[PDB]
């Protein structure tokens, strides 16, 4: 705890609130990038995230697409995303590296949220339950 | 005996890549037609309320 | 009725209906309800039990029985 | 001063007010209807109207009907006083027992309780079923989850932890039904009255539990606010008495589902599959309630069903990160016969850490499903080809797995009727030193079935030798008891003559009953 802060926006808080934990957590993080250190901002369960941003959308009658997500819900991740970057050396060469957590379900990366996510980000980290269950922990495929 | 189920177990791994093949364009038009179909349901539940 | 229902999974049950074609065990039990005794019938929905007086005196009836091809 | 109807569209009422609408989660009463109508305003609509939810039946609502706000939301009746009785939503005594004496009247909507009043600390809760404390053990304090299709066994298995962990505990417990069958709801109460849970007349102070019953045919609006009426019951034990509490739940999915009859006629647009938009905040709303606190403790136990056995579906899937141990039952396991049909895989606990329930536990599980994984893998192999080319280290794995399946079936005290068998309650050490047993090679000698609906690894010794006692005790009864005995298997007729033939009446005679009925009353 003497490197990290905790941006949490738990279950009970109000859609509203997970919708900007995300974005507030990497204003924070962003602040080191900014001046020559390094962060490292995890979002975990970023489609938690997408849920509580459906929920809004819904709400504000914004017209709905697949798995009723809204249309903005890749510029939703994208524009948190691109936040993650390693600055040049005219501008302190700091860094952010974003580690966001999306959980599929079955093992299904063709999920809406998860096709978003998978095409903003670098790599990919597939944990896969059946590898889990062997005994290979962490559960890497 | 194993030069003949060597060539068995050809044409059933041929056997079961054809079925497989059968299978997964069958499973990506069932997997767009429910896309379609859970879609539709959101813009009726929708324009009955707009 | 229920008690040929249980007298003719007694005689499947209880072992009664192997050394039977399983082409004719649909009619090896029409024997079975009817050949043996009408009034084994009455004991067994008048207790609602197989009784210990009964499950031998009703698998010792039920061999008294002629069923196809045996 | 009062509001009228306005519109009625299903389950859902809208109220215009004339002056200072009540707020949002308030509780209004229409006067001048069959029944006590109470409605809960769900939202503002505008125009000097609020939209509400029904906590009854709708029928013989009018427009213009006069409705009166109570200034607060729905109250129900907290304390020692509800211990032995049946609620309703609104807290009304539904088990005819006369008024519910009460210490106070509660809201049922509260926050959660804060982020810094949380309580850090594992300690295990030992149910007695093997499977359970072996592989997914519970946390005395913390939220279970028992998941699992419709027919699997969600509610004998919260049925046997109401009889192994609530039957000889220090605090009280609350049983919240939440939309569930009126029969199993009849059922649990009259268990609990032979079981001396609940206490009628005089001696009701003595009871041990509060039942809340929202069942199936209640309204949608009745049966998305009975989680929270029984778990306001739970939150004046843990936050006023500063005691531990149990809180049963069953199927808190019938919480969400609740929330989506009536969403739509809210005016909501919908989410995915068919929920509500709000479904993950709803659902998150009354989770974050049941929780230990530094003032008590709730070890909440939540059934939770899945659709068609699909816990992709999103009512399970938003489950999942509430809780602290998800009990998985699978129908695979239940078609094999093993009861209780838990998943040993698919169930999870945060219990499972070696610093928590030490390393001859932590190992003795992870080296169970470690077994269980790889003759699953296996079982790929054996029905298509049938295990003799498995190097006979896989054929001990399977021999070995075979075993483990078997060993964590359990013969439960409650389902007695259905299995006929007696109980076993299995304590955790001999859990523990059972399934070291067949993980080392220690009882590879015994049969497959030996294992099967026992209680710990001395029954299976004391099973394995009584049915190698009874198959070679075949043929005593072969050559003889056919014929030669001592006349108790007596003749025909005299089995005959002690019928005692009932008199059939030969004519229904319901007309001379029509008649009757119509000269009472
Ligand atoms: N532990 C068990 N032992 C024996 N039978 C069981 C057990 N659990 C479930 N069953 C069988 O499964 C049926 C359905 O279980 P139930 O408790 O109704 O589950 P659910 O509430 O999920 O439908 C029961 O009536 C019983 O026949
Ligand atoms: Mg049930």
């Amino acid at each position: 705890m003497r490197y990290t802060i905790m941006v949490s926006a738990t279950a009970s808080d109000a859609a509203p609130l997970q919708f900007l934990a995300p974005y507030s957590g990497c204003a924070m993080a962003e602040y080191f990038r900014d001046t020559g250190k390094h962060g490292l901002i995890i979002y975990d369960d970023l489609s938690k995230q997408s849920v509580a941003y459906r929920q809004m959308s819904l709400l504000l009658r914004r017209p709905p697409g697949r798995e009723a997500f809204p249309g903005d819900v890749f510029y939703l991740h994208s524009r948190l995303l691109e936040r993650a970057a390693k600055l040049s050396k005219e501008l302190g060469g700091g860094s952010l590296t974003a580690f966001p957590v999306i959980e599929t379900q079955a093992g299904d990366v063709s999920a809406y949220i998860a096709t978003n996510v998978i095409s903003i980000t670098d790599g990919q980290i597939f944990l896969e339950t059946e590898l889990f269950y062997k005994g290979i922990r962490p559960a890497l495929n | 005996e194993h030069a003949s189920r060597m060539s068995a177990m050809e044409n059933s791994t041929k056997s079961a890549g054809e079925m497989l093949g059968k299978l997964t364009l069958d499973y990506n038009r069932k997997r767009q037609a429910t896309i379609t179909t859970e879609l539709i349901e959101i813009i009726a539940g929708a324009s009955a309320l707009m | 009725p229920i008690e040929r229902q249980t007298v003719a999974v007694y005689a499947a049950t209880k072992g009664f209906l192997d050394k039977v074609r399983v082409q004719d065990i649909v009619a090896a039990e029409e024997a079975v309800i009817s050949q043996v005794n009408p009034a084994v019938f009455k004991i067994l929905k008048a207790n609602g039990k197989i009784t210990p007086a009964l499950d031998a005196h009703l698998k010792a009836e039920l061999r008294k029985v002629k069923l196809p091809g045996a | 001063d009062a509001g009228y109807v306005s519109q009625v569209i299903g389950p859902v009422v809208d109220v215009r007010f004339d002056g200072e609408l009540p707020s949002i989660l308030s509780s209004l009463e229409v006067e001048g209807h069959s029944v006590r109508l109470v409605l809960e305003v769900a939202q503002h609509m505008g125009d000097n109207t609020v939209r509400c939810i029904a906590m009854d039946s709708t029928d013989g609502l009018v427009r213009g009907q006069k409705v009166v706000d109570t200034g607060s939301p729905i109250k129900v009746p907290v304390g020692r006083g509800t211990l032995g009785r049946i609620m309703n939503v609104i807290g009304e005594p539904v088990d005819e027992q006369g008024p519910i004496d009460a210490a106070d009247i509660w809201s049922i909507h509260r926050e959660a309780p804060e982020f810094t009043e949380q309580s850090t600390e594992q300690e295990i809760l030992v149910t007695g079923i093997k499977v359970v404390d072996l592989l997914a053990p519970y946390q005395r304090g913390g939220k279970i989850g028992l998941f699992g299709g419709a027919g699997v066994g969600k509610t004998v298995l919260i049925m046997e932890l109401i009889n192994n962990v609530a039957k000889a505990h220090g605090g009280f417990s609350v049983f919240a039904g939440v939309g569930e069958r009126t029969r199993e709801g009849n059922d649990l109460y009259r268990e609990m009255i032979e079981s001396g849970v609940i206490k009628l007349g005089a001696e009701r102070g003595n009871s041990k539990c509060t039942l809340v019953y929202g069942q199936m045919n209640e309204p949608p609006g009745a049966r998305a606010r009975v989680a929270l009426t029984g778990l306001t019951v739970a939150e004046y034990f843990r936050d006023i008495e500063g005691q531990d509490v149990l809180l049963f739940v069953d199927n808190i999915f019938r919480f969400t589902q609740a929330n989506s009859e009536v969403s739509a006629l809210l005016g909501r647009i919908p989410s995915a599959v068919g929920y509500q938009p709000t479904l993950a905040t709803d659902l998150g709303g009354l989770q974050e309630r049941i929780t230990t606190t530094t003032k008590g403790s709730i070890t909440s136990v939540q059934a939770v069903y899945v659709p068609a056995d699909d816990l992709t579906d999103p009512a399970p899937a938003t489950t999942f990160a509430h809780l602290d141990a998800t009990t998985v039952l699978s129908r695979s396991i239940a078609e094999l016969g093993i009861y209780p049909a838990v998943d040993p895989l698919d169930s999870t606990s945060r219990m499972l850490n070696p610093n928590v329930i030490g390393a001859e536990h932590y190992n003795v599980a992870r080296g169970v499903q470690k077994v269980l994984q790889d003759y699953k893998n296996l079982q790929d192999i054996i029905a298509i080809l049938g295990m003799d080319e498995l190097s006979e280290e896989d054929k001990l794995t399977v021999a070995r797995a075979r075993k483990i399946q078997r060993f964590l079936s359990q013969p439960f005290q409650v389902a007695e009727v259905f299995t006929g068998t007696p109980g076993k309650y299995v304590d955790l050490a001999d859990t523990i030193s059972g399934f070291q047993g067949v993980l080392t090679g220690k009882y590879d000698d015994l049969p497959e079935m030996a294992f099967y609906m026992v209680g710990d690894i001395k029954e299976v010794k004391e099973k394995a030798d009584k049915m190698a006692k009874d198959i070679a005790s075949r043929k005593e009864a072969d050559n003889k008891k056919v014929s030669e005995e001592l006349k108790d298997i007596p003749s025909l007729d005299k089995l005959v003559s002690e019928i005692k033939e009932v008199v059939i009446e030969e004519d229904d005679g319901l007309e001379e009953d029509f008649k009757a009925e119509a000269l009472s009353s």
